[PDB]
C-alpha cells in the first residue's frame, strides 16, 4: 500500500517500497548518533534531499486518492524575525500544481494546487505560550489524508486536528520530484529533523492512521521528553505528569533525607514570541545499567536498573528501606558504597501489560523481586513527598486512573534554549 | 516626598558586581551590559528607557519599583520579587525568571 518510504540503511538512504526511488542527497545533511534514522535538514543551499519517483506512480488522475505521513521535530522559535515567514519544509509542486509542506510561526502547513491555481491549506495551530508544550521541539507524527471526493484532513499523533474540503479542486499534477529542504526562511539559524517519511495510494482511515502512529512508535524502547531514546549515563531533569509546575528536589543525604516536590517552576520569556516554563529545574536523575544484556546505553522496556541522582554536582542513588511503616515508602538519596541492602534495583516500563504504550514508569524492587511498587509522589502535611507504592500497582490492576506515577526524563537540548 | 527625587539621566554600566539601597530614584537612559545585581533592595526606584543586557538579578527586594520602556536581553532574575506588574511597557527577550518570591499579584505599597 506504500509506494514510497524512506528510510535508513548502510550508510545511505534507501526506499522499502518495490520503486527504488533514487534518493539524491546533500553534503550538509546531518544524522544523529543514536537514532540515525532520523534526519536533520539545515537553512542553506547544500541541506538537500532529493527524491525521485517513477513516471508509473506521478500524481496526475482526476479522482485518486493518496496520503502522506512522517515524523517532524521543530525547535522552539526565540525571536521575531521568525513571525509571518511561512517557509517550505517538503516540496512537490511543478507548474504551480502539486503538494507541499510547509511551517510558519507555531503552525505546520498542508497545502494542494491544482493546474487552476486553487489553494486549500490545513492546518495545525501550536501556541507558544504554553506552561509544558506537547508540540515545541517534540517529536510529532504527522499524517495527511486527501479524498478527492469528500475533503482533506490532518492528523497530529493519530488525532484528527483539521479538516477543509477540496471537492472545487479538479486535477493535480504533482511533481516527479520530491524536495525536503526550507525554502523562504529568513532565520539563518533554523533546521527541521525529520523521520519515516511514507506515502500511500490511499486515504488511510483512523485505525489504519493509529496501527502506523503504535508501529513507528517504537514502544519496546523508553523515550525521553524530547521523544529521543532514553540513555544510561545520561543526567536528566524529571516532570511529573500528574504535577507538572514542581520539580524533583532533595533537602538532605541519607536515610534521615528525602527528597520531594518543589515548586513552583520558573518560566523563559520572550515578549509575544514564547513564555514556556523552566524545564532545567531540579535534581537531575542518571540511570546506570545493573543487568541489561544489550551493548547499547538505550534503555528498554523492562531493564532493572539504577539510579543515580545528582546533588551538589555528586551522584547519590535512590533508594527506599522496604520493611517501614504504611504502604507508601519514601524515597531517599544515599551515598552510592553506603546504601547495603537497601531496596533500589528499578524496573523501568514503556508499556502496559497488555502492550498499549504510555509514558514512563519506574517499579522498584528488592534482592528478592517484589514489588514495592510505582515510584509516584503522596503528600505528608502539604510536603510532597516522593515514595514507591503499590496503590498504584492496584488502580493498574483495576484498570483505574493512576495518579502521580508517570514521569518525563527531559535532557538539556539545542532546540530549547533555556540558559542553564 | 515626590519633590524630592532624584533624576539621573544618562548612565553606562559595563561588567560590575553592584548592589545598594537607594529611595525616590529615577534612572532615565541607562544601559547596563554584564552586570550582578545582589541582594538590593529598592523603594520608591524607577527606571526608564534602560537596557539590561546578559545582566543578573538575585535576591531583589522591590518596594513601588517599576520598569518603563526598557529592554532587558539574555538577563535573569533569580530570586527576586521583580513579578509582571512592575515591568510597565517593557520587552523580555530570552529572559528567565527562577525561585520567584512569594508575593502579592498587585502594587501594594510597604509602608
Ligand atoms: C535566544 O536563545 C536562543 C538559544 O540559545 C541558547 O539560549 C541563550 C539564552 C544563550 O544561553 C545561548 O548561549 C544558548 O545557546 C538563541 O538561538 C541560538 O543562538 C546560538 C548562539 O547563541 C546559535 O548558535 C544557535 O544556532 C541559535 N539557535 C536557534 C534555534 O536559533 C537566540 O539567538 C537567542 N535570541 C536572540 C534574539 O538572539
Ligand atoms: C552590599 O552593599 C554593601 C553596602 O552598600 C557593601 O558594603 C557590600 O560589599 C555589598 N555586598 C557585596 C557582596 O559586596
Ligand atoms: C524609550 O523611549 C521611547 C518610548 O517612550 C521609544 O521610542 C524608545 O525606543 C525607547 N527605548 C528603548 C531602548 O526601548
Amino acid at each position: 500500500t506504500s509506494i514510497l518510504s524512506i528510510v535508513y540503511k548502510k550508510d545511505d538512504l534507501i526506499d522499502l517500497s518495490r520503486y527504488g526511488a533514487k534518493i539524491n542527497i546533500g553534503d550538509r545533511v546531518y544524522y544523529d548518533s543514536i537514532d540515525k534514522n532520523q534526519i536533520k535538514l539545515i537553512n542553506l543551499e547544500s541541506s538537500t534531499i532529493e527524491v525521485i519517483l517513477k513516471n508509473a506512480i506521478v500524481y496526475n488522475s482526476m479522482y485518486e486518492n493518496f496520503s502522506t505521513s512522517f515524523w517532524i521535530k521543530i525547535p522552539k522559535y526565540f525571536s521575531k524575525i521568525n513571525l509571518n515567514n511561512e517557509y517550505t519544509i517538503i516540496n512537490c509542486i511543478e507548474n504551480n500544481s502539486g503538494w507541499k509542506v510547509s511551517l510558519n510561526y507555531g503552525e505546520i502547513i498542508w497545502t494542494l494546487q491544482d493546474n487552476k491555481q486553487n489553494i486549500q491549506r490545513v492546518v495545525f495551530k501550536y501556541s507558544q505560550m504554553v506552561n509544558i508544550s506537547d508540540y515545541i521541539n517534540r517529536w510529532i507524527f504527522v499524517t495527511i489524508t486527501n479524498n478527492r471526493l469528500t475533503k482533506s484532513k490532518i492528523y497530529i499523533n493519530g488525532r484528527l486536528i483539521d479538516q477543509k474540503p477540496i471537492s472545487n479542486l479538479g486535477n493535480i499534477h504533482a511533481s516527479n520530484k520530491i524536495m525536503f529542504k526550507l525554502d523562504g526562511c529568513r532565520d539563518p539559524r533554523r533546521y527541521i529533523m525529520i523521520k519515516y517519511f511514507n506515502l500511500f495510494d490511499k486515504e488511510l482511515n483512523e485505525k489504519e492512521i493509529k496501527d502506523l502512529y503504535d508501529s513507528q512508535s517504537n514502544s519496546g524502547i523508553l523515550k525521553d521528553f524530547w521523544g529521543n531514546y532514553l540513555q544510561y549515563d545520561k543526567p536528566y531533569y524529571m516532570l511529573n505528569l500528574f504535577d507538572p509546575n514542581k520539580y524533583v528536589d532533595v533537602n538532605n543525604i541519607g536515610i534521615r533525607g528525602y527528597m520531594y516536590l518543589k515548586g513552583p517552576r520558573g518560566s523563559v520569556v520572550t515578549t509575544n514570541i514564547y513564555l514556556n516554563s523552566t524545564l532545567y529545574e531540579g535534581t537531575k536523575f542518571i540511570i546506570k545499567k545493573y543487568a541489561s544484556g544489550n551493548e547499547d546505553n538505550i534503555v528498554r522496556n523492562n531493564d532493572r536498573v539504577y539510579i543515580n541522582v545528582v546533588v551538589k554536582n555528586k551522584e547519590y542513588r535512590l533508594a527506599t528501606n522496604a520493611s517501614q511503616a504504611g504502604v507508601e515508602k519514601i524515597l531517599s538519596a544515599l551515598e552510592i558504597p553506603d546504601v547495603g541492602n537497601l531496596s533500589q534495583v528499578v524496573v523501568m516500563k514503556s508499556k502496559d501489560d497488555q502492550g498499549i504504550r504510555n509514558k514512563c514508569k519506574m517499579n522498584l524492587q528488592d534482592n528478592n523481586g517484589n514489588d514495592i511498587g510505582f515510584i509516584g509522589f503522596h503528600l505528608y502535611d502539604n510536603i510532597a513527598k516522593l515514595v514507591a507504592s503499590n496503590w498504584y500497582n492496584r488502580q493498574v490492576g483495576k484498570a483505574s486512573r493512576t495518579f502521580g506515577c508517570s514521569w518525563e526524563f527531559i535532557p538539556v537540548d539545542d532546540g530549547w534554549g533555556e540558559s542553564s | 516626598y515626590a519633590s524630592r527625587t532624584k533624576v539621573f539621566p544618562g548612565e553606562r554600566v559595563e561588567h560590575v558586581t553592584f548592589n545598594f539601597t537607594l529611595e525616590n530614584q529615577i534612572h532615565r537612559g541607562g544601559q547596563y551590559f554584564n552586570d550582578k545585581f545582589i541582594g538590593l533592595r529598592l523603594k520608591s526606584v524607577s527606571f526608564e528607557d534602560s537596557l539590561f543586557e546578559e545582566c543578573y538579578f538575585e535576591d531583589v527586594t522591590s518596594s513601588n519599583t517599576f520598569f518603563r520602556n526598557c529592554t532587558f536581553i539574555n538577563t535573569v532574575f533569580y530570586n527576586t520579587d521583580l513579578f509582571e506588574y512592575k515591568f510597565v511597557n517593557s520587552r523580555l527577550i530570552n529572559s528567565t525568571f527562577l525561585h520567584n518570591k512569594e508575593g502579592c499579584p498587585l502594587d501594594v505599597t510597604g509602608t
